[PDB]
Formats: C-alpha cells, sequence, structure tokens
RNA sequence: AAACUCACCAGGUCCAGACACAAUAAGGAUUGACAGAUUGAGAGCUCUUUCUUGAUUUUGUGGGUGGUGGUGCAUGGCCGUUC
C-alpha cells in the first residue's frame, strides 16, 4: 500500500525507521523566521 | 492597525510616545509586527528573538536524523 | 599600400616621450611652479573646507 | 611555517617566528 | 561655421587626413540644437548638399557672417562618415559602412593645439 | 612654511576613513587635488599602504578629468612596490580584495596611460612577467593602435626584456599599418652566431620561456610585403640552427605569403 | 571575550566583451572635477535628467593571449623533517 507505510521494502539490514510523529502546536504572535515558530506559545499539556 | 514597516539591531532603545502605530522588528530574519504602545519601556527591540528550531531535550526527534543506518 | 596618413610619423607627437619621459614632462611643468595661496585655492576657500574635524 | 611544508594545524601568528608549538621539538 | 582655402589646406591635409585622431564631431538631430543648448564653439560645414534636414537650419550659420564667426564653405559631404568615425573608418585595413553626418562640432585639441583652430578670427573683413 | 589653517587638515586623517564602511564622507581629503599646488598632490596620495578597495574600478585622478601629460598613468615604476605585492607578498601568491576594487578601469583615456604615474617600463629593471600581468590590463580594457606603433618603434631601442615581446603579442593582431622607420626594430634577433671571415659578435644565445615561443611567433604571423625584404634569413635561423619540429612550419609566415597592411 | 577578533550567518549591489572584424560608433556610442533621485536591512557608485569628454571605444560571439585558477607532475639548489 503506497501511502500507508513507514518504510520502503528495505528489510528483506539497513534502516531503523525515523518516526515523524506530528504533534503540532499553534504559532500565535506576529513575524516568523525559520526558527522561532515552534517556541511561541508551547502549552505543554 | 497601521502597516508593518520593517526594522532590521539588538542594542536600540524605544521611547514610549507613539500610541497607535505598527512597526515590524528584527527577530533574526523577519519583522515582528508591533502595535507600538507604552507597553515596552527601555528594553531592546532586538530582544524579540529566541532563534532556533527548539532544543530537543524532551522530544529528541532531529537527533534521530543524525544517527547511523548501516549496511 | 601608411603615403602620409596623418600623423603616423608622430601619432600626434606623444611618441618620443617614453625614452626622455622627464624631458617632455617639462613641456607643461615650468608654467605652473606656484607658491601657496588662501584666496586662489578656491574663491571662498575659507568656506568650503571645515567638514572634517567633527566626524 | 618556513616554506618546506604544508603546515595547516597548530598555526602561529605569535611574534613573527612562525615556529609551532608542535615545532619547538622539530624547529 | 566653415573652412577657407589655406582651412581646406588645414582640414583636408591634417584633420581629414588625421584618420586615427578624427578630432571632429558631426545634421539630423544636433547642430541647430547646438545653437540651442550652447555646446558648440567650433562648427565646420558642408556645401555639396543634396542628410540635410537640420543642416537647412544649421546653414543659418552658413549665410549669416561674434566675427568666432568665419563663413566660406567647403564641398565634401560625408567626410567623417566616409573617413573619420561616423561610419566608414576606412583606415589601415578596415572596410565599414554606417550612415554618417555633415556638421562638425569641435569643443576640444590635444597635442595639435593651434594647427586645428585656424577657423577663429580670419574672415569677416 | 605654510599657515596652520591648511597644515591642520592632513595629519589626523587616520581617524575617520581608516574603516570606510558607510555614511557621507568628510571634505578634507578629496580637496587635495582641488589645491592648485600639485606638488602637494601626487606625493600626499599615500600611494601604497591602504586597507580597503584598490585594483579595478575607480582611480581616475587625472586620466580623463585633466589632460594626458602629467599623470599618463600606467605600467612600471612609482607604484611598482604595490604592483609587486600581491603576486609576491604571500606564500601562495594569490589575489584578494584590497588588490581588487579601484584602479584598473583608469583606462578611459588610454593616451593617459603611457608616461606619468607608472609607465617607463623596459629601461631600468623589470622581470619577465609584468606586462603579462599587464597583458590582462591591455586585454580586458581597450588598447589603441596609435600606441601600437609607439610600442613597436620604442620598445626595441632599449635593453632587452620579455615584456616587450609580450606587448608585441598583444599588439600585432591590431593589424594596422607599419611606419617604415619602425620595422627594423624587431628583427635583429637571431643572426649573431657565426663569423663569415655579416660578421658577428659575442651576444650569441637568446632564449626565454614559453611566451618567447608565443611572442616571436607574433612577429611571425601573416604577411609578406611590408618589411625590409632582406630580413627573411635573419629570422630563418629558427629552422636552421634552432630547428623546430612540432609547430615549426606554422611559424615562418610573417615573410612568406599573405598580402600586407 | 565586545559587531572586527573568528574560521560562519539573516538580505543588496559597485563591477565582467578585451583581440580582430560585424550593428552604432564624435546627432552621444560611452567617458568625468559636480547639482539632484539616490536607501537594498546601512553605503559608495550611475549620468537619463551644468557640463570635462578627445579617439578610445559600447556590445551576440569564439579562439585564449588574461595561469593575478596552479592543486600541481617532478625538476634545481637549500634548510623543519629521518639517520
Amino acid at each position: 500500500e503506497y501511502d500507508g507505510l513507514t518504510t520502503a521494502r528495505y528489510d528483506d539490514h539497513g534502516f531503523l525507521p525515523g518516526r515523524e510523529q506530528t504533534s503540532k502546536k499553534a504559532a500565535v504572535p506576529k513575524g516568523t523566521s525559520d526558527y522561532q515558530a515552534k517556541w511561541y506559545l508551547d502549552d505543554v499539556i | 492597525k497601521p502597516a508593518p514597516v520593517r526594522t532590521h539591531m539588538r542594542n536600540m532603545i524605544i521611547v514610549p510616545e507613539m500610541i497607535g502605530s505598527v512597526v515590524g522588528i528584527y527577530n533574526g530574519k523577519a519583522f515582528n509586527q508591533v502595535e507600538i504602545r507604552p507597553e515596552m519601556l527601555g528594553h531592546y527591540l532586538g530582544e524579540f528573538s529566541i532563534t532556533y528550531t527548539p532544543v530537543r531535550h524532551g522530544r529528541a526527534g532531529a537527533t534521530t536524523s543524525r544517527f547511523i543506518p548501516l549496511k | 599600400t601608411e603615403t602620409m596618413t596623418v600623423l603616423d610619423d608622430q601619432y600626434d607627437q606623444i611618441i618620443n616621450g617614453y625614452e626622455n619621459y622627464e624631458e617632455e614632462l617639462e613641456e607643461d611643468e615650468e608654467q605652473n611652479y606656484q607658491p601657496f595661496d588662501m584666496s586662489a585655492e578656491r574663491s571662498d576657500f575659507e568656506s568650503m573646507l571645515d567638514d572634517f574635524l567633527d566626524n | 611555517q618556513c616554506r618546506v611544508c604544508s603546515s595547516h594545524t597548530g598555526l602561529i601568528r605569535k611574534y613573527g617566528l612562525n615556529i609551532c608549538r608542535q615545532c619547538f621539538r622539530e624547529k | 561655421q566653415t573652412a577657407e582655402v589655406t582651412i581646406e589646406d588645414a582640414l583636408k591635409v591634417v584633420l581629414r587626413t588625421a584618420l586615427v585622431h578624427d578630432g571632429l564631431a558631426r545634421g539630423l538631430r544636433e547642430s541647430t540644437k547646438a545653437l540651442t543648448r550652447g555646446e558648440a564653439l567650433l562648427v565646420v560645414l558642408v556645401s555639396s548638399v543634396t542628410e540635410a534636414n537640420i543642416i537647412k537650419l544649421v546653414e543659418g550659420l552658413a549665410n549669416d557672417p561674434e566675427n568666432k564667426v568665419p563663413l566660406i564653405k567647403v564641398a565634401d559631404a560625408k567626410q567623417l562618415g566616409e573617413w573619420a568615425g561616423l561610419g566608414k573608418i576606412d583606415r589601415e585595413g578596415n572596410a565599414r559602412k554606417v550612415v554618417g553626418a555633415s556638421v562638425v562640432v569641435v569643443k576640444n585639441w590635444g597635442a595639435e593645439t593651434d594647427e586645428l583652430s585656424m577657423i577663429m578670427e580670419h574672415f569677416s573683413q | 612654511a605654510l599657515p596652520e589653517k591648511v597644515i591642520k587638515a592632513y595629519t589626523t586623517v587616520g581617524s575617520i576613513l581608516k574603516t570606510w564602511t558607510h555614511g557621507k564622507l568628510p571634505k578634507l581629503f578629496k580637496v587635495i587635488p582641488s589645491l592648485r599646488n600639485w606638488q602637494d598632490v601626487i606625493y600626499v596620495t599615500n600611494p601604497e599602504e591602504w586597507s580597503p578597495h584598490v585594483v579595478y574600478e575607480a582611480t581616475k585622478l587625472f586620466v580623463s578629468n585633466l589632460t594626458a601629460k602629467e599623470s599618463q598613468k600606467f605600467i612600471n615604476l612609482i607604484l611598482l612596490e604595490r604592483f609587486r605585492d600581491n603576486i609576491e607578498t604571500s606564500e601562495d601568491h594569490s589575489l584578494n580584495y584590497h588588490i581588487y576594487r579601484a584602479v584598473k578601469k583608469s583606462l578611459y583615456k588610454p593616451s593617459a596611460f603611457f608616461k606619468g604615474f607608472l609607465f617607463p617600463l623596459v629601461e631600468t629593471g623589470c622581470n619577465v612577467r609584468e606586462a603579462t600581468i599587464a597583458g590582462s590590463v591591455l586585454a580586458k580594457v581597450s588598447v589603441p593602435a596609435l600606441h601600437s606603433s609607439a610600442a613597436l618603434s620604442y620598445l626595441l631601442r632599449l635593453p632587452f626584456s620579455p615584456p616587450t615581446t609580450v606587448f608585441i603579442k598583444i599588439l600585432l593582431d591590431k593589424k594596422y599599418a607599419l611606419p617604415y622607420q619602425t620595422v627594423d626594430d624587431c628583427v635583429y634577433y637571431f643572426m649573431r652566431f657565426r663569423i663569415l671571415d655579416g660578421s658577428n659578435g659575442e651576444d650569441a644565445t637568446r632564449v626565454l620561456p614559453v611566451i618567447w615561443h608565443k611572442a616571436f611567433l607574433t612577429f611571425a604571423q601573416r604577411y609578406k610585403n611590408d618589411i625590409t625584404q632582406d630580413q627573411r634569413d635573419f629570422l630563418l635561423e629558427t629552422v636552421r640552427q634552432r630547428g623546430h619540429k612540432d609547430i615549426g612550419p606554422e611559424i615562418r609566415r610573417e615573410l612568406l605569403a599573405g598580402a600586407s597592411r
């Protein structure tokens, strides 16, 4: 199944799969570079 | 709401007189929109910066991108 | 086939001035051996200078 | 250095003598 | 302004032969405008007129002899264009073709200081 | 002996324009050539020891501002010790930014190029490769052919040098005609080896590296007609006593075939 | 350790065609001691809008003169190094 995976068929000695567990949080104040977005209003629940 | 006029330093001090205008301010690249009020008193415009994709001590997921998959 | 072809024998006569370059350098130098002025450097020369000592 | 090497580590700007910390026992 | 005979023997023998120097500046856009903006101290003209739309208003400085005002004329039309820079720079090995002009505006004289400026004060008697 | 109104302008200049970054500049260093005393100009230039910006664009102090006699600017002597710097004053001998940005486009009046701020080259000491470097000067900005027969009538009267024949290489594809007081200058070049009983002298063996094979090649290029015709076998001692194999038959044709200029 | 140091960064432009001939080449090609617009995140620079210009040089181009690309390949002494 083409989009229901985590890793291509390279098991058969290679990768441990890098999991990207998406847990997004909002970016409230104004003005954003590449950096400061994810450390704006982190309500760490 | 006025326009986000840009300003690109880290040791410059704003004086409170100007209730009702907007200036975009240096955060490393971009220009944080500030509706300028007497709600900042002698502190840096370039203090608006914590410039990193955050320090991974609780979720260390980008450290997993530097390790070794191996043939 | 240069034939006159003005002015190849001189090339407007700045052609002998490389061997005796300090002999055609005196072809303009003698006229303006000049001493110092305060009024002929510029006309208002006490007005167009003081832009320096105060950064 | 003095021109008989490609010396790139432990470089010297001190005191014009161009002799390394690793070159007190060579140079 | 234009050139006499013994300035024919100045211009043809020196400047029109000065094929490397060509210290001249040639009417479709600017020499009656050189009677307007004020950047013409020497003019040298043409009288084999057939390129002369402005020259018929430059020839206000041909048939009105300030007296530096000399006026007697020379013939050849495409002098700078056929020899000396506005076109043919037919010289020691060249063969070019660009359409040229007929109205010299000399401002500045190099090493040829007063061999070229004989058009100053010698006609209006 | 000068008043202290003018003496007190050019001593503490090393406080403002040492670090030239931005702003609107003060007005007591640009006024040095505005002084009518230009004994107080060319020596108060501070010629050779600057920090920021100087080899290509913007040094034009007397090139096309004023005439072409006094500062006729460029290639030997007065700024030689800075012209000899950044090919010889590092162990890698490479180029950088203080030796890049503000001289070499002085050439807009190239009649102001051949006497007066640097020029008098091949008379009083010059190494092999300083009109090769100035071959980049004479081959990235324009060159006249008015000076080409001023750099063929003149350069061969002098003691001998490789930069002279480098000028020959840069300046005989101009293909503009030879004055006949000039052509005898380049040819007295290979004969003096044997004695008949012309009988010759002691100055026997002239040899130089690769631009000598590229530059006598320039006086052996294309023509046949406009030399003094006796000078053929004067230059055929490249096949006779210095015989060549690889690019040999592609040399000898300044004197053989083509119709001249 | 301060911006430089200091080997890196968030955004801009001063500047590349010489050598030949080909379009215009001196009616402005492209030059400059200057007056403004000048600002891209803070600059000197340019000359369309005073006028030096001085024959010279502008460009779609390629041999490559330009090895101020030498990493050099060793060759020639000379001394860290190896003895």
